[PDB]
DNA sequence: CCTGGAGACTAGGGAGTAATCCCCTTGGCGGTTAAAACGCGGGGGACAGCGCGTACGTGCGTTTAAGCGGTGCTAGAGCTGTCTACGACCA
DNA sequence: TGGTCGTAGACAGCTCTAGCACCGCTTAAACGCACGTACGCGCTGTCCCCCGCGTTTTAACCGCCAAGGGGATTACTCCCTAGTCTCCAGG
């Protein structure tokens, strides 16, 4: 689950990031994946998982951001876009949290949504840093940024971060 | 805030029902505007629950919800429930439920229509819905009553329940 | 009430920690008695966490708490920990640990002895305990602060803090 | 279903539901807390050694007595097996099922006597949901344990 | 030069599909009643306003204990080869 | 009740490393004491908006009652996926 290389690859906003922050966001994404897959397990009524199930599970998320996410999912599935995170590691962590059957389409959708949330978190961090000028994205750039956005905190919040 | 949640053009809970709910909370008196915040709160909770139930219904390639869908949504809120379909002081012993049944059915039909789904609803799903919603609203109202007593005051105001909502949840 | 929870004999959290915590939570200045309830709260929270930690300990028959132990303890309580082992503006930027460190190792040793298990402890577990306890206490103080504003009062009080804790 | 034998269809449904919920939650906790590949009765035994008060001490003592002795054990082991196997992809043993049956029947006894006491305080010789509501609200430790649920 | 991963198949078991009959919902009609809504002193809780001392914000000295290593150490956390012993799956 | 069958978690032995305990030093914060005052407390004297009461529409609800529709059931097909395989090209 060490996705740090892909984080830098998908982050074109330079501003050399603290080594701690890569681990923090790695924990952030893996926790998101775990909660959302336990979600998928508890919502399904059939033995085999389906991509449309994940689509709907993200659809109820408040705001047009969910429709943007599913648009990106369609784009990566068939439209125009590709992925950068490995499929195999995601499949392993998938199997680690279920005793059911999963197809590749769900894997593609999950990778897409990970792309999307990683993009929003990195851009929000960079925007907060620009508000505070300087460079070299710091831990402080996460807190009061996730807290800055209403919807992110309203759906993530809770989680303890370094200090406060 | 909470008042903005309600809008003109939809059905509303009877005011006397609100008054009975506040009395059931043990409050001896209330301000004249207390109906609006609780109307908004119950509408919001029902909206969230019905949306989640609709998602569950859609997942099963179904066309009408059952008790299974509602219980799955209930487990989804991390809220356990043990139900199966199968003057003021002299009132808490009453188990009779407050909100009229057909009003709540009309609310459900409207909120489903706004989602573009003319989906039928079974009475067991109803029972679960109003029991869970009354549970949440009574818990919130009790917390509000406690915070009002803490304020060295004897009545309740809209700002009080606004504060109570602010404490329990996070922002907005 | 948390007043009964605090006893005599164990180590004492210095008051300056209390005023610093209130400043971090955004309050103006502390009252003459607020130290006792907050100290009781932190003591009881650390008690619960270390007790669950020993629950994890007894499973593997080991005798040192590792980061795995503390993370299991944190998650079983449903707390998403994100730390890794690896005048309000005057401290808003600062995010260092606001409490002396040796005090809590002393506390951990004493509570473990009280339970009856003299067990060695690693620093990573200490850091995790630090972050979880600071988060919980700052949350509780913020709740109390918004309550005491809600009472049309510009000050904190022991009544306010205890009713805030009860409100949970 | 056998709670009536232990001793109002609705109240039987409530007690069965709350019992199975408690069993499910405890099994989930045990599954998530352990790190070794399989679990033993000792895990649930320690899970008993966190309930403050002498009541937890009686709970663990009775679990130990059932393990060493026999007590009553009128509960279907197959039903318990189904209940945790439905929500566990791990390894188990018969000591664990016996312990969980003992603890669940002990809780059933406590709630039954609490309901009886609450009904007698209200001068009623029958079992009704309002009585169990009053009982579960009245006791501090049961309220702490069961506050999350609603009925 | 490794290694995990790019194809290959391949069968089964669940996934997808069609029919069906009736139970369970759904809409409607009617009676009326319990309830929901509209006035009314009032008076009692709320609030504007006045007054204070005292609990407390801020400032000053001082210690003593907390932090930064410094070091010897050991104990005890991992790592690595048995085996018997306790479930699982069968009669 | 017994057969066996298996695999796996205690068990013992090694090892090396990381907490641990003490040392010591140093110096920076905790605390206790003074001072002067801001405000929560406390009180007071008027206020106006719920709160019981009362009277007066209405539509929730229940009961029936027809009806229909899609849902749990059964039967049928199929293709998708894990799941083993395999050897081999990219890393």
């Amino acid at each position: 689950g060490k996705y740090g290389l892909f984080i830098k690859r998908i982050s074109p906003k330079d501003a050399d990031i603290t080594k701690e922050s890569l681990e923090t966001v790695n924990n952030m994404l893996v926790f998101l994946a775990e909660k959302l897959t336990k979600q998928a397990n508890i919502i399904i009524d059939q033995k085999t998982l389906r991509h449309d199930a994940f689509l709907w599970l993200l659809t109820d998320i408040q705001g047009e951001l969910g429709k943007h996410s599913q648009d990106f999912a369609n784009s990566v599935l068939y439209g125009e876009k590709e992925l950068v995170f490995p499929t195999k590691r995601t499949e392993n962590l998938m199997r680690k949290n279920t005793c059911l059957r999963i197809s590749q389409s769900a894997v593609k959708t999950l990778t897409a949504i990970l792309e999307y949330f990683c993009g929003q978190i990195m851009e929000a961090s960079f925007s907060q840093a620009k508000k505070s000028k300087r460079k070299r994205i710091r831990p402080i750039d996460i807190e009061a940024a996730i807290s800055q956005d209403k919807e992110l905190h309203s759906m993530f919040g809770k989680g303890v971060i370094s200090g406060r | 805030h909470l008042a903005d949640h309600v809008s003109v053009g939809e059905t509303q809970i009877p005011k006397a029902s609100t008054q009975h709910l506040l009395r059931k909370a043990g409050s001896l008196s209330a301000a004249g505007d207390t109906e609006v915040p609780i109307r908004g709160f119950v509408h919001m909770k029902l909206h969230k629950l019905v949306q989640k139930s609709l998602l569950a219904m859609q997942l099963a390639k179904r066309k009408t919800i059952m008790k299974s869908d509602v219980k799955k949504a209930a487990e989804l809120m991390h809220l356990p429930v043990f139900a199966i379909p199968t003057e003021v002081r002299s009132q808490m012993k009453s188990t009779c439920l407050i909100i009229p049944k057909e009003r709540f059915r009309t609310m459900a039909k409207e909120i489903s229509k706004k989602e573009g789904h003319d989906v039928h609803i079974a009475e067991a799903a109803l029972d679960m819905l109003q029991v869970i919603v009354e549970s949440c609203t009574v818990r919130l109202l009790e917390k509000a009553l406690v915070i009002t007593y803490s304020g060295k005051r004897t009545r309740v105001t809209s700002k009080d329940i606004e504060t109570a909502f602010m404490l329990e949840h996070g922002p907005l």
